[PDB]
DNA sequence: GTCCTATCGATCTTCGGAAGAGATTCAGAG
DNA sequence: CTCTGAATCTCTTCCCGCGCGCCGTAGGAC
């Protein structure tokens, strides 16, 4: 009654929240540098670190 | 007891002991200690009960 | 009065270092409490930390380890970093302002196709500002001549 | 694309080890 | 005022063979 199973469609969540969390992390201070004018989201993000 | 141990005063007390302890090396300061406490256990980014 | 302040910097980012400095002082409008932030550099000696015209406020102490790539100043104490000096400043300022191929001599080319080679001096091409190097081509040392710029000492 | 320099130089490293012993700090008092 | 107790910290230790399987520097500048 206190320990719970955790699954393949959790577990993988929880890393593609990982990766989002440092696409996140970069494209804030891209945002906040840039110039929001010329960029287009696919400039945004980059598929890498997911 | 806990108050005859306790050796802070008031909740700029607590917030310089709670930096302190959890960041030496790092100097407290009033608009940053709340910028530690409310991510350790109220902000979303660094807390979420499931 | 703004002293210098000295900052650790990713090596390869200093560049990007100073820059993320320049908009977050604009951005956080600290303007009133920031000189230039120098990164000397020569045709930069020291691949490493900044410089920051500055003065010390604790908003501005956590203001540039807010900037990216930024661990901190260099100073006595992580409480209160140091300035570096009077005459420190001076003596940057003022750099900040202001080989010869011997015949037997092996050396590597600089660029082109034969770049990165176990090559040896021939002849000299001097008043030219060219060279000559033996090369190891058809089993041969062929006489291969090439500009100065593809010296490797 | 190849070839170069460098390490979270704006984090948070994992809390689900016992233990066994020295080492290093702190009491009640001579 | 600092002497012997504990009290809290760090450092170190944990059977042995075999046999696969896979996985194994990174970002940005010229």
């Amino acid at each position: 009654g206190n320990r719970r199973i955790r699954s393949v469609g959790e577990m993988a969540e929880n890393q593609f929240r990982v990766g989002l969390v440092r696409v996140e992390r970069a494209v804030k201070e891209r945002l906040s540098l840039g110039d929001l004018d010329t960029l287009m989201p696919q400039d945004m993000i980059n598929a890498k670190p997911i | 007891e806990t108050l005859r141990v306790d050796p802070t005063n008031d909740r700029l007390s607590a917030l310089v002991e709670i930096y302190r302890m959890m960041r030496p090396g790092e100097p407290p300061t009033r608009e940053a200690a709340e910028s530690l406490f409310e991510n350790l256990f109220f902000s979303e980014d660094r807390y979420d009960l499931s | 009065k703004k002293r210098w302040y000295v900052v650790q910097a990713f090596s390869g980012f200093e560049g990007r270092v100073a820059t993320s400095l320049r908009e977050h002082i604009k951005l956080h409008n600290m303007e009133d409490l920031f000189g230039e932030v120098m990164v000397p550099t020569e045709e930069k000696f020291f691949p490493g930390y900044v410089l920051v015209q500055m003065v010390m406020n604790d908003a501005s102490w956590h203001l540039v380890r807010s900037v990216p790539r930024v661990m901190g100043f260099i100073g006595g104490t992580s409480d209160r970093p140091a300035p570096i000096s009077d005459k420190e400043v001076d003596a940057i300022m003022n750099r900040l302002q202001q080989t010869l191929f011997e015949p037997g001599e092996m050396v590597r080319v600089n660029d082109g196709p034969f770049a990165d080679f176990n090559g040896v001096v021939e002849e000299v091409d001097y008043e030219k500002s060219r060279l000559k190097v033996s090369v190891s081509i058809f089993g041969r040392a062929t006489p291969v001549e090439l500009d100065f710029s593809q010296v490797e000492k």
